[PDB]
RNA sequence: CGCGACCUCAGAUCAGACGUGGCGACCCGCUGAAUUUAAGCAUAUUAGUCAGCGGAGGAGAAGAAACUAACCAGGAUUCCCUCAGUAACGGCGAGUGAACAGGGAAGAGCCCAGCGCCGAAUCCCCGCCCCGCGGCGGGGCGCGGGACAUGUGGCGUACGG
RNA sequence: UAGCGGCCCCCGGCGCGCCGGGCCCGGGUCUUCCCGGAGUCGGGUUGCUUGGGAAUGCAGCCCAAAGCGGGUGGUAAACU
RNA sequence: AAAGCAUCGCGAAGGCCCGCGGCGGGUGUUGACGCGAUGUGAUUUCUGCCCAGUGCUCUGAAUGUCAAAGUGAAGAAAUU
């Protein structure tokens, strides 16, 4: 499910992402923690990729 | 059925009550046992207090109480801290200790500091050997003072402070008390929506 | 240490490493009988979490447990009562699937004292727990100060009278204004005390 | 209402079949090495009455392979084999009566008893006196092999599935009228508890959906659903069509 | 492979943990003898082997490990599957060794999960 | 081929131990009705009660906050008085129904895992000798055995260390 | 029967009295380092339960965590 | 009841039935000349018309209805 929400972040559906982490993990909150981290692995892997 | 004038009343006996009835013929036994344990116990213990260690005041909670004070469960660790008490010691000395009490101002931890000071004072210290005293209370002070505190240790009383009469002020005078109460219950009531207004014209200015 | 990266490694349960250990590990245990006492803990740090120590006097052992809820054992799915006692599936049991393990480890060895349990897979049809079990009259266990409350008679079955960390969960134990269902000990005590007629003599 | 008869012999008890004189279980000989890549010779011994069972079987000895022992097997008697005579069983047993083979080796139109369902399963299918099926066509590429069954249906087996050549003894049983309720109860003695059989709207409301009334009549439609539950399902269950059958079965 | 599996156990072998009755012997000489002169002599402690996965993960974490070998056979593999990217994260040497009961024969033990050398 | 190590298993009338069954007033974990009330009756009530099953002890269970509060705050559990037939639940019908504060009885606090450091510093069994000594053991010894680095023990646990 | 009545025998805790013995540092200040329990919490849904009422507790199934996090703050939800 | 007659289901991953549960058990040591479910009631001679109703059954290209899950859109979210 982390690998799917990713997958929306990537097509800057960042709405569907945040829709599909809360059926995945529960509240609200916890939907935001986790595509807020999720983006900056994605932005992580933007810098190596570009180094 | 319901006859003339009656109040309508809804008796809870619709179960087995008849099954779970506690009487009451054991009370006066009941209390025979426990003035006799606490006899055997202040025996043992002697010539410590026999109600048992000092506690600590404490105000108690809610609107309804809080203009009284009480015995608390135990002296809490900044109160020891401050006394220049060991937690692990105070136990031995008879001293309540309550690591879940947190002092939310500092008239309550002065105040269970003092209490501490002056307990520490009035404490008899015998020495663990007889013959060999080292930091104990004097042999004097062992022989003849000590006995056994009955009731609670320094029990804890409220007290009110005498306010005499003086002239009123003009301005005493002048204090409108119940305006203030109602206008202060409307900036308390009115904070929010006010906040809201002042902040949303901020942006509609700016 | 190591235990803490065991630690977090099996909080991944859905990573690549951790499904295929549990899915070649559930098979595996699929292939035992009900009961069956496994040479070591299989998982090492949260055995010894729960209680565990590598010394002798303790064992593990391997409990499967049928999944799903529990059908009331009436012939015909006939209850003979109101419509509002009429249910037969959709009904689930007061205790969990982990604290009936702990009962069927615990009759099987009624000379062991039952300790804790932990989860160790599952499948559709069974979840596999390790129960950590202690034998009260070894030395080891008789001659150390620290265990020797589990030695006691009254920790006799303590998964069948709701003991364990896995048994008590039902009971509706706990402090605050959600648990008040069992002020006094137990839901039973409550009722108890909530239910009897207090008559003084001065009335 | 109680429990109605249809419904009881699912528990057993009075209903289980009679077994204690029956003489074994006819089936074929277990698949082997010898009966994959060869054939092995057995001798007909005897020929004995199973009660309630209408088709006689044979007693017949092979050699075991590997034990310096007989093994004495218990077939489906195809009608024609006498004592004394040897019935070879394989795949490279020859096309005669009694002989067992793969039905892939056997031709198109083949006449057979006591055949496999399932390659290995020692023999399932016509095995009643008098019945037989034929091996219709052959799929060499998918090793599979189309025969029809005594009902009529045609059914997709593997080639490796066994067969006895011939049709089973005893045929033309149900040509005689039994004429005497005796003889109808000496039939099911030996069978099971399943006779005499009282009709539904002969009983009683409480124990049969038919039962009941001032007049004897079944009072709801005899067809009743496939779904229906058990002790409700009586009558004529999930029938496609009722009536006299006129013209030919169809599908 | 198997020349470096055992040239590593010959190696290893050198380095071999002292058995109890080993230290005993150690220590009653050591007690007897240093009373003669001066009891006082810490020394230095000679290098050994450092077995189990808990000892040989912190020396990794630490960098005081100078090569880490590890048992191909743990089970459950839970318990040392996170040592080999742990070691290449550290910037420490690991090889995988066919036997964890032949790393248990080092350090006297029916088993072992992984050895570490730090000092030689 | 074989010889070894480990792992996972198995057998034994193997050496030494342990469980079973009973009683069941009170206690713990499950399961669990209907009579009855509602002037009928199905939710409700009876009732988480009777019956059924399991497990204990002299008590049991509970228990040292993932607490209560919203105050100038209290401070493990259990029991009593009160809160209170109340807040609340309810064909909002019949009926049902706690808690917190307050006053008392009693009062007691703690230990691991983890995280680290200490040369496994730890434990069980066996044999011998010396001493208290109905087996309770203390120590000494043994190039005795085993457990144990898939982690024993000392220190340390949210009050910090 | 009364009696801080007597005598005898047995049993146990305490009180001081060599030992068989073991065991033995603590507190304060400062700097630095360390710090936590997961198929669990939580979410959905189902059934039971509760005074707990847009769900008090329990369990099944599915989903399935975080670390300035997590739980609670008696009306569902977002922000603070 | 009965022989006789007729109808119906089923080729075993099956029909019919049992069972709280184990894909456990009966038929079944069985396999359509069999098992299971009904009606009628030996033989003789016949068994007409009705498929509108109610059953049962077949069919599912496709329209009309049709739950949970899922998918979309709006919304701060609940939710719609
Ligand atoms: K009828
Ligand atoms: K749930
Ligand atoms: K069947
Ligand atoms: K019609
Ligand atoms: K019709
Ligand atoms: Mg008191
Ligand atoms: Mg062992
Ligand atoms: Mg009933
Ligand atoms: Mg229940
Ligand atoms: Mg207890
Ligand atoms: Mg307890
Ligand atoms: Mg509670
Ligand atoms: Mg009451
Ligand atoms: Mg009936
Ligand atoms: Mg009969
Ligand atoms: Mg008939
Ligand atoms: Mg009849
Ligand atoms: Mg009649
Ligand atoms: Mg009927
Ligand atoms: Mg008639
Ligand atoms: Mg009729
Ligand atoms: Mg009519
Ligand atoms: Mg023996
Ligand atoms: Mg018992
Ligand atoms: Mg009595
Ligand atoms: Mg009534
Ligand atoms: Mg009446
Ligand atoms: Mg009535
Ligand atoms: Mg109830
Ligand atoms: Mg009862
Ligand atoms: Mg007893
Ligand atoms: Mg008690
Ligand atoms: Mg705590
Ligand atoms: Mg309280
Ligand atoms: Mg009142
Ligand atoms: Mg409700
Ligand atoms: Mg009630
Ligand atoms: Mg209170
Ligand atoms: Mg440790
Ligand atoms: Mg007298
Ligand atoms: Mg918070
Ligand atoms: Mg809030
Ligand atoms: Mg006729
Ligand atoms: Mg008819
Ligand atoms: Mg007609
Ligand atoms: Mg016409």
């Amino acid at each position: 499910y982390e690998r799917r929400a990713m997958e929306l972040l990537k097509v800057s559906k960042d709405k569907r992402a945040l829709k599909f982490i809360k059926k995945r993990v529960g509240t609200h909150i916890r939907a935001k923690r986790k595509r807020e981290e999720l983006s900056n692995v994605l932005a992580a892997m933007r810098k190596a990729a570009a180094k | 059925a319901p006859s003339r004038n009656g109040m309508v009343l809804k008796p809870h006996f619709h179960k087995d009550w008849q099954r779970r009835v506690a009487t009451w013929f054991n009370q006066p036994a009941r209390k025979i046992r426990r003035r006799k344990a606490r006899q055997a116990k202040a025996r043992r213990i002697a010539p410590r207090p026999a109600s048992g260690p000092i506690r600590p005041i404490v105000r108690c909670p809610t609107v309804r109480y809080h203009t009284k004070v009480r015995a608390g469960r135990g002296f809490s660790l900044e109160e020891l801290r401050v006394a220049g008490i060991h937690k692990k010691v105070a136990r031995t000395i008879g001293i309540s200790v309550d690591p879940r009490r947190r002092n939310k101002s500092t008239e309550s931890l002065q105040a269970n500091v003092q209490r501490l000071k002056e307990y520490r004072s009035k404490l008899i210290l015998f020495p663990r050997k007889p013959s060999a005293p080292k930091k104990g209370d004097s042999s004097a002070e062992e022989l003849k003072l000590a006995t056994q505190l009955t009731g609670p240790v320094m029990p804890v009383r409220n007290v009110y402070k005498k306010e005499k009469a003086r002239v009123i002020t003009e301005e005493e005078k002048n204090f409108k008390a119940f305006a203030s109460l109602r206008m202060a219950r409307a900036n308390a009531r009115l904070f929010g929506i006010r906040a809201k207004r002042a902040k949303e014209a901020a942006e509609q200015d700016v | 240490g190591a235990y803490k990266y065991i630690q977090e490694l099996w909080r991944k349960k859905q990573s690549d490493v951790m499904r295929f250990l549990l899915r070649v590990r559930c098979w595996q245990y699929r292939q035992l009988s009900a009961l069956h006492r496994a040479p070591r803990p299989t998982r090492p740090d949260k055995a010894r979490r729960l209680g565990y120590k590598a010394k002798q006097g303790y064992v593990i052992y391997r409990i499967r447990v049928r999944r799903g809820g529990r059908k009331r054992p009436v012939p015909k799915g006939a209850t003979y009562g109101k419509p509002v006692h009429h249910g037969v599936n959709q009904l689930k049991f007061a205790r969990s699937l982990q604290s009936v393990a702990e009962e069927r480890a615990g009759r099987h060895c009624g000379a062991l004292r039952v300790l804790n349990s932990y989860w160790v897979g599952e499948d559709s049809t069974y979840k596999f727990f390790e129960v950590i079990l202690i034998d009260p009259f070894h030395k080891a266990i008789r001659r150390n100060p620290d265990t020797q409350w589990i030695t006691k008679p009254v920790h006799k079955h303590r998964e069948m009278r709701g003991l364990t960390s896995a048994g008590r969960k039902s009971r509706g134990l706990g402090k605050g204004h959600k648990f008040h269902h069992t002020i006094g000990g137990s839901r039973r005590a409550a009722w108890r005390r909530r239910n009897t007629l207090q008559l003084h003599r001065y009335r | 209402g109680r429990v109605i008869r249809g419904q009881r012999k699912g528990a057993g008890s009075v209903f289980r079949a009679h077994v204690k004189h029956r003489k074994g279980a006819a089936r074929l000989r277990a698949v082997d090495f010898a009966e994959r890549h060869g054939y092995i010779k057995g001798i007909v011994k005897d020929i004995i009455h199973d009660p309630g069972r209408g088709a006689p079987l044979a007693k017949v000895v092979f050699r075991d392979p590997y034990r310096f022992k007989k093994r004495t097997e218990l077939f489906i008697a195809a009608e024609g084999i006498h004592t004394g005579q040897f019935v070879y069983c394989g795949k490279k047993a020859q096309l005669n009566i009694g002989n067992v083979l793969p039905v892939g080796t056997m031709p198109e139109g083949t006449i057979v008893c006591c055949l496999e369902e399932k390659p290995g399963d020692r023999g399932k299918l016509a095995r009643a006196s008098g019945n037989y099926a034929t091996v219709i066509s052959h799929n060499p590429e998918t090793k599979k092999t189309r025969v029809k069954l005594p009902s009529g249906s045609k059914k997709v087996i593997s080639s490796a599935n066994r067969a006895v050549v011939g049709v089973v003894a005893g045929g033309g049983r149900i040509d005689k009228p039994i004429l005497k309720a005796g003889r109808a109860y000496h039939k099911y003695k030996a069978k099971r508890n399943c006779w005499p059989r009282v009709r539904g709207v002969a009983m009683n409301p409480v124990e049969h959906p038919f039962g009941g009334g001032n007049h004897q009549h079944i009072g709801k439609p005899s067809t009743i659903r496939r779904d229906a539950p058990a002790g409700r399902k009586v009558g004529l269950i999930a029938a496609r069509r009722t009536g006299r059958l006129r013209g030919t079965k169809t599908v | 492979d198997r020349q470096t599996a055992t040239q590593l156990l010959k190696l290893a072998h050198k380095y071999r943990p002292e058995t109890k009755q080993e230290k005993k012997q150690r220590l009653l000489a050591r007690a007897e003898k240093k009373a003669a002169g001066k009891g006082d002599v810490p020394t230095k402690r000679p290098p050994v082997l450092r077995a189990g996965v808990n000892t040989v993960t912190t020396l990794v974490e630490n960098k005081k490990a100078q090569l880490v070998v590890i048992a191909h056979d743990v089970d459950p593999i839970e318990l040392v599957v996170f040592l080999p990217a742990l070691c290449r994260k550290m910037g420490v040497p690991y090889c995988i060794i066919k036997g964890k009961a032949r790393l248990g024969r080092l350090v006297h033990r029916k088993t072992c999960t992984t050895v570490a050398f730090t000092q030689v």
